[PDB]
């Protein structure tokens, strides 16, 4: 849940590879995509709740 | 005779620059890690609830 530590967006999942004196991870997230407006309010009130 | 003389100047100043340059190479490898340290604030603090 630490926010950039596994790649940019919600990490899912991440699978290792290695290098000549190193490691490769790759890093699986997932990005949100096609936004749209609404309108919102806090609560609703309905029989004076 | 001024050989002499030059080289026992060129000894010191050599090594008093090699002091200079060693104290900071270790003085930059720890500000390093305190940078190093601000960057995972950043994501994790400012971009983030931690
Ligand atoms: C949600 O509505 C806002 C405000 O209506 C949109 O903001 C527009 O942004 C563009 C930038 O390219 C401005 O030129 C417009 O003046 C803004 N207002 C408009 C178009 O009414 C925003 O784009 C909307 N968001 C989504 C995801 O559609």
């Amino acid at each position: 849940k630490r926010v950039d530590f596994c790649g940019k967006g919600y990490h899912l999942m991440s699978f290792p590879q290695s290098a000549p004196h190193g490691v490769v991870f790759l890093h699986v997230t997932y990005v949100p995509a096609q936004e749209k407006n609404f309108t919102t309010a806090p609560a609703i009130c309905h029989d004076g709740k | 005779e001024a050989e002499v003389q030059i080289d026992r100047l060129i000894t010191g100043r050599l090594q008093s620059l090699q002091t200079y340059v060693t104290q900071q190479l270790i003085r930059a490898a720890e500000i390093r890690a305190s940078a190093n340290l601000a960057a995972t604030k950043m994501s994790e603090c400012v971009l983030g609830q931690s």
